[PDB]
């Protein structure tokens, strides 16, 4: 019943992998071991006594383009996926974030082991000292406590992204709780043509690009806003005459949408 | 729901020859709007896909002119539009079979364009409201129906944000669209030689210079008072000296406190 | 239903538009305005317009007495729809349109005739309902699916009563403005009731255009048959001056009450 | 704070040895802006009260609503803490959160002896509130007679007209009370001023009172 | 003041201690008394009061006691009432807001209001045949005498007809005095502007509004309760 | 009364968390700056009897409606009064520890006016002899100076690891299911860790586990503890502001 709720996304699997970015292995390697070790050794699990944490926080500046790559990481997770926002729990109508926790956890616990992956959980986690916000320690305070009074919680993870750290809830340390807290920051002029590159693998890029002229004109850019740059030289390169991509389109990209 | 048939629209209407003075967005939409159908294998060999559409928004001005304009434009059949002030009504939920429906039938038209004009009346308690835009969001930017064919929202303000920040998803090509220039009035006029018996000693450029800020919408109202005074007139034939009266009395006294 | 044989008149009243002076370019207005589709069609289907939508007034005094004399043009030889207050609306639980549905398909099946509605009191008198059977009036009444089929005229009282929503689809042929009846309309009103009636030479008109205020011409014609039979009372039709201010004295209370 | 409860209890030694121990108590306060001197004269201590303003402290400190130690000695009914404040040099026109002065709740406790060290250190016998109210309003309204008499030792003026237009007149007769009507009357109340109800001081009083108002009027 | 204890003592208590003295003393049915005035919150106190100086049984009835869907559960209950009164002891029936149960109807939408405005006809023909040695008295309080149905207004059945003034001075006085005599006594606690500027803007339950002030004066950072919650209680509530 | 089939329906098993607290030997402040835990002890005693599941969430004084959260600090107390035993818990008490410093807003005056009521019924006219509360909570300093009174705590539990005794016991019971080679040392993982948190320390020597098992080797060497337990805990110790 109230498939609204229950039935929020309903995806199988994502196309993209983790083989699309460049430059964050020796950061996203802990949640590739992170999300591959919990689903398939679990007979060690009973021999050395580990138990994965429920919680990770995979935080950082916007625009980064968290989302498309915990999907990505999801692609190799092989369970069901289920994105999750943030302003869902505010509702008209009272006590119906106690609906939508108790039916994600309804799903994640009665049916089979999926993966929920939420965005935008800064946007709604402020603690403040009627307001809104409170009701979203209500409905936050009441996921903190199933996530720290259940010792049954070892079922499948809940995975939550901030966009920005500014209200740092001090409540959000615990072992079932956001306790992995791996910093992503902006990546660099390097890292930005590394996924670039692996992002725009398929368009017919020319092969004389020295990535200078690009690594100059990005600069203090996000992931996001240069796949934003890939799509749109991906738009005007078609109605350019030529199939092969120039090298103006890049600056021309960055200059047209920012 | 009655709505849905009622809401089916095949009726030849304004052709291109009303192109308002945009000289680059003629040709920015033109390029998306006649160009994909007449040549599909062009833009898949020449590129990855063929461009996706064009925003036009803001002032309203003689707005819906352009919208008829793509009706009438296709050389084939012309496509279904889709108002968005049908979806306020009593006992909501028709929204989501709605666009199910017309989806459906648009996966039945065998990949025919599907217009939502209005979507101003649709978006901006209103959780209701959230259930069938954000619904009509997920039955865009899901690709199940076609994520190819046509997107072009029409708003009068900026004021919804969930729209504009959903939008970059699959959305893009923001246009503006304000007023024509001095040589579109007399096309318009071009487009108004089937309209009322105008007798041949009547210049179009005469009359279309002899009133500034007269875009398409204000001279159809030119059109339409001066065509009923030329009726009430008890004459064969309409002459300009005997409803120049209708036409600066039209834009200039209500041009006074408008 | 016995609401639906009270909404539409069929007779043939011989008030025709040579009947009323004074605003006769007001009546020729609307005359040349829904008389030239289906009557006199060489000016109309020739142009190539056809704006099936018809001209909205309203009328000061209403009552049925301005706007009736003024939709009385089109009852000479044709056939009528009228359509009088909003009551039928909110006297029964919210059915929704299919009331104008209804309307809509005797007007379908009856494509020559006038739509005539009157005492357009919708939103001036649950009230939520209202508003969306309203808008939902002007969508059935816009026509987005038939073609020219019948000429919509609609006639309120307050034109600070409708909303600006429902005046850009409804109203988009031509409107004009009703002048005040103070003397010289009123004279004219007096003229017309008192025109097959006889009455007597002592019968003065400056104190009945001054003792009235804003009267519209229901009243008058209340006064004109109760002075008709209680001058008809002695078995005389003449309508002496003190018989005619004893019933002016209905007028003075009438509206003063 | 602790110096609430020292000052409160009346704790002689524990006040001292407090203070004498630590001299920042006597300026601190509570979280409503209220010192030492304000517990000791609500609480009514000499000995306290004379060690804190032997010391020194600012007699017109007032809390956040602007209440003044002097009403608090005035209301009080204790002569000896209006003896120290007076002493200290406290402002006789103090302006309260309503407006007041110390002479309504000088006068509200019946206090002749406060009454009169006041008014004759220079308060205003005709010091009206933000309800264009004196002493005499109250006084009448509760049957103070010899505090009206009292401020009639000064001059005071018996015609202040209040926030609805009532003169002291008008709250005397609306108290029912004989005595007092005709002693304002005798000493030159007016019976023709009206308030915004449109009602004479005769038709206010019932049983035929104005009557005889009237009649010491014309008498 | 004194008019309305004075007038409720002798008329109300007098009688009621006294058994089959009503047709020797003077026979007379006051029976019915009636207060009205809406701003005097009234119909607590008094009560009380009746309830502290007579020692038997109260049957405390407000009007809308018996709207509910069952029509006929109306006598009864009123009935039940009647009989353990009439058989018990001699108790005090209080009915209050008449004003709801007791104006005209001439449609039959609220059929309803008609049938137990019909019921109230039924016992008000019970009382004029209860004339003789009736063990019940039927106070009455009402706060809208326009609506009112002439028939209880017709003399016989109701009359006494009390009224509150707008300024309860002694009500204040008596208020203020019963809550500060069990509170800490501050002297400088004064009464007068809060005796006048409820003259201005009069309320209800000023009782209450004296515990709310201690609800605000329980910081435990002010001892005794002052002006600054008397005033704010004010300007809150 | 829909919080009571909560508080009255749950049951957390598990008797020998009382002995698995480590070397440990009317009201309760538990402030754990450098160290967690408060939720094992509470629910480790808790879950052995607790004689009821009376818990009280800090979130359940919202009260997004007008502020008469009265009826439900008398109802609850007033169950607490009726019913014989009772336990009553007070976890993350700092989200409505406002210290009402400054002009509070009406959304922080009902707080502070429940936490006045708290007052009445804690040092007011009402003995809390056979209750007992347990304020748990993070920080000393937003602890409500007003409420910190000695009348009400009389002692101070910081749940901490200043022996070495309860280091090593902690670290001994967390180390139970987990294999090791044949060198055993102890002394370094206990000596080097100053002043961290329990179940953060379970998640570091986990965390330590999994940095090993990349090697998919099924012996686990001290090595791998002392370098992944003292690089992790410095990570700690940065991520410790």
């Amino acid at each position: 019943y109230d498939s609204r709720v229950k039935a929020m996304e309903v995806d199988e699997r994502p196309t993209e992998q983790y083989s699309d970015i460049g430059g964050l292995d020796k950061q996203i390697q802990e949640l590739v071991e992170a999300i591959v070790l919990p689903m398939n050794h679990k007979e060690k699990f009973e021999n050395l006594g580990i138990q994965p944490p429920k919680g990770v926080l995979m935080y950082g500046p916007p625009g980064t383009g968290k989302t498309l790559l915990a999907r990505a990481c999801a692609a190799q997770t092989k369970a069901t996926f289920l994105k999750l926002a943030g302003p869902q729990l505010v509702q008209m109508f009272i006590g119906d974030g106690a609906k939508l926790v108790r039916d994600a956890f309804a799903l994640a616990k009665e049916k089979a082991p999926s993966i929920i992956f939420i965005d935008e959980l800064d946007a709604i986690g402020t603690k403040r000292f009627k307001a809104g916000d409170r009701e979203v320690q209500r409905t936050m305070l009441e996921l903190l406590n199933q996530l720290d009074g259940f010792q049954p919680n070892t079922q499948v993870k809940v995975i939550a992204a901030t966009n920005r750290v500014d209200i740092l809830d001090p409540a959000l340390l615990r072992s079932g709780r956001l306790d992995r807290k791996i910093e992503f920051p902006m990546p660099n002029e390097e890292a930005r043509a590394r996924i670039m590159q692996i992002h725009s693998r398929k368009m017919n890029v020319s092969p004389d690009v020295n990535y200078e002229e690009l690594a100059r004109c990005t600069d203090d850019f996000n992931g996001a806003q240069c796949k934003a740059v890939c799509v749109e030289a991906g738009m005007i390169a078609l109605r350019r005459g030529a199939t092969e991509l120039t090298h103006e389109d890049y600056m021309e990209g960055i200059l047209e949408v920012q | 729901p009655t709505v849905t048939m009622m809401q089916v629209e095949e009726k030849p209407d304004v052709t291109y020859s009303d192109v308002g003075g945009c000289k680059e967005q003629i040709e920015k939409l033109r390029e998306v709007v006649e160009t994909p159908l007449l040549h599909p294998e062009r833009f898949v060999n020449l590129g990855i896909e063929p461009p996706k559409g064009v925003l036009l928004f803001g002032p309203p001005g003689t707005g819906k002119t352009l919208c008829a304009r793509a009706v009438a434009n296709r050389t084939d059949a012309c496509f279904i539009r889709v108002i968005g002030s049908e979806l306020v009504q009593k006992y909501v939920g028709e929204g989501a079979r709605m666009v199910r429906e017309l989806f459906e039938m648009a996966r039945t038209k065998k990949a025919c364009l599907i217009f939502f004009d209005e979507i101003d009346a649709i978006g901006g308690g209103d959780n209701e409201v959230q259930r069938t835009m954000l619904e009509l969001i997920n039955q865009l930017d899901g690709f199940d129906p076609r994520g190819n064919i046509k997107v072009l929202m029409a708003t009068n303000r900026p004021d919804t944000l969930d729209p504009a920040l959903m939008r970059p998803g699959r959305l893009d090509r923001k246009i503006e669209f304000s007023l024509p220039d001095l040589e579109g009035r007399t096309h318009i006029f071009k487009i108004h030689a089937r309209s009322m018996s105008v007798e041949r000693d009547i210049r179009f450029e005469l009359l279309a210079r002899l009133c500034p800020n007269s875009t398409g919408a204000e001279i159809r109202s030119v059109c339409t008072e001066a065509g009923m005074f030329a009726i009430r007139a008890r004459r064969k034939i309409a002459t300009e000296k005997d409803f120049l009266e209708a036409v600066n009395k039209v834009i200039k006294s209500y041009a006074k406190f408008s | 239903d016995p609401l639906v044989t009270v909404m539409k008149v069929e007779k043939a009243p011989q008030e025709t538009y040579a009947d009323i002076g004074g605003l006769d370019n007001q009546i020729q207005e609307i005359k040349e305005s829904v008389e030239l589709p289906l009557t006199h069609p060489e000016y109309y289907e020739e142009m190539g317009i056809k704006p099936p939508k018809g001209v909205i007034l309203y009328g000061p005094p209403g009552t049925g007495k301005t706007l009736l004399a003024k939709a009385v043009a089109n009852q000479t030889s044709a056939t009528f729809l009228r359509v009088v207050g909003s009551e039928l609306i909110q006297k029964y639980l919210g059915d929704g349109p299919k009331l104008v549905r209804e309307l809509f398909r005797v007007a379908e099946e009856h494509a020559p005739s006038i739509v005539f509605i009157d005492e357009i009191d919708a939103i001036g008198t649950g009230e939520r309902e209202i508003q969306r059977t309203m808008l939902e009036l002007l969508n059935q009444l816009d026509g987005f699916d038939s073609r020219g089929d019948v000429k919509v005229i609609m006639a309120t009282n307050r034109i600070e009563t409708l909303d600006p929503a429902l005046i850009r689809p409804g109203r988009i042929d031509r409107k004009i403005e009703f002048p005040l009846p103070d003397e010289k309309t009123k004279k004219r009103i007096f003229q017309i009731h008192t025109s097959r009636m006889t009455l007597a030479d002592d019968v003065t008109l400056d104190d009945l255009i001054m003792a009235k205020d804003d009267l519209s011409g229901a009243d008058i014609k209340a006064i004109c048959t109760e002075a008709g039979l209680m001058a008809l009372r002695e078995r005389r039709m003449k309508v002496t001056n003190e018989d005619f201010k004893k019933s002016k004295e209905n007028v003075l209370y009438k509206k003063q009450e | 704070l602790m110096v609430c409860n020292l000052a409160y209890s009346g704790k002689l030694e524990e006040l001292k040895e407090s203070i004498l121990a630590d001299k920042s108590l006597a300026t601190r306060t509570d979280q409503d802006s209220r010192t030492a001197l304000h517990w000791a004269c609500s609480a009514g201590h000499t000995e306290i009260v004379e060690f804190l303003l032997q010391l020194g402290v600012p007699v017109n400190d007032k809390d956040d609503a602007g209440w003044s130690p002097l009403h608090i000695a005035a209301s009080a009914g204790r002569d000896e803490i209006v003896k120290a404040l007076l002493g200290k040099g406290a402002q006789v026109n103090a302006v309260n959160q309503n407006g007041c002065t110390p002479l309504h709740y000088a006068a509200s406790k019946n206090r002749h002896e406060i009454a009169v060290m006041l008014l004759e250190g220079g308060a205003n016998p005709d010091a009206k509130d933000h309800y264009e109210a004196t002493a005499m309003h109250r006084a009448a309204a509760k049957g103070n007679l010899k505090m009206i008499h009292i401020l009639l030792y000064y001059k005071a003026s018996t015609n202040i007209q209040d926030t609805e237009g009532n003169t002291p007149l008008h709250l005397a007769c609306d108290e029912e009370r004989v005595e007092e009507a005709k002693l304002l009357v005798s000493q030159g109340a007016s019976i023709y001023i009206e308030n915004k109800e449109e009602k004479t001081p005769l038709q206010v009083a019932k049983g035929g009172l104005g009557l005889i108002l009237k009649r010491m009027v014309e008498g | 003041m004194d008019i309305q204890k004075q007038e409720v003592r002798e008329a109300v208590e007098l009688p009621l201690t006294h058994f089959e003295l009503y047709k020797q003393i003077g026979i007379d049915p006051p029976r019915g008394v009636l207060m009205y005035g809406p701003p005097g919150c009234g119909k607590t106190m008094l009560a009380k009061a009746v309830a502290h100086h007579t020692t038997a049984a109260f049957i405390r009835v407000v009007g809308s006691e018996f709207v509910q869907k069952y029509l006929g559960e109306g006598p009864r209950m009123v009935r039940d009432v009647f009989r353990l009164a009439k058989e018990n002891a001699p108790a005090i029936i209080f009915i209050d807001e008449i004003d709801a149960i007791a104006t005209k109807r001439f449609d039959a939408q609220t059929g309803a209001d008609r049938e137990v405005q019909r019921i109230l006809l039924e016992l008000l023909n019970q009382m004029d045949g209860f004339d003789q040695n009736v063990n019940v008295k039927v106070i009455m309080a009402t706060n809208r005498a326009d609506t009112l149905d002439p028939a209880l207004l017709r003399p016989g059945r109701l009359d006494r007809k009390i009224e509150f003034p707008l300024p309860d001075r002694r009500q204040k006085r008596l208020i203020f005095s019963t809550i500060t005599s069990k509170m800490n006594l501050s002297e400088e606690v004064d009464l007068e502007d809060y005796v006048a500027r409820p003259d201005k803007i009069s309320g209800a339950d000023i009782n209450s509004i004296c515990q709310e002030s201690g609800m605000l004066a329980v910081r435990e950072n002010r001892y005794i309760v002052l002006a600054k919650d008397f005033e704010k209680a004010y300007k809150t509530v | 009364v829909d919080p009571l089939v909560y508080n009255m329906s749950h049951e957390d098993p598990g008797n020998v968390s009382y002995s698995e607290i480590g070397g440990l030997s009317k009201g309760c402040l538990l402030y754990g700056p450098p160290g967690t835990g408060k939720t094992l002890l509470a629910r480790a005693v808790a879950s052995q009897l607790d004689c009821n599941f009376l818990k009280v969430v800090s979130s359940s004084i919202v009260d997004k409606y007008i502020g008469e959260s009265a009826r439900l600090i008398r109802e609850m107390f007033n169950y607490a009064r009726d019913h014989q035993p009772c336990i009553i818990f007070m976890d993350e008490i700092d989200a409505i520890g406002g210290r009402r410093f400054s002009e509070g807003t009406s959304a922080d005056r009902e707080i502070q006016r429940t936490l006045m009521e708290l007052l009445n019924q804690m040092d007011g006219f009402d003995t809390l002899h056979r209750v007992k509360m347990i304020m748990a909570t993070n920080r000393p300093d937003t602890l409500d100076p007003a409420l910190l009174r000695p009348g009400r705590l009389d002692r101070k539990i910081h749940i901490d690891l200043p022996n070495e005794q309860a280091r090593l016991d902690i670290l001994k019971i967390h180390a139970g299911p987990i294999t090791k080679h044949g060198e055993i040392d102890y002394e370094a993982i206990v000596k080097l860790s100053d002043g961290f948190n329990g179940a953060d320390l379970r998640n570091v020597c986990t965390e330590a586990g999994m940095f090993a098992i990349r090697a998919d080797h099924d012996f686990v060497v001290q090595e791998d503890f002392m370098k992944a337990v003292r690089k992790v805990a410095d990570s700690k110790k940065l991520e410790s502001k």
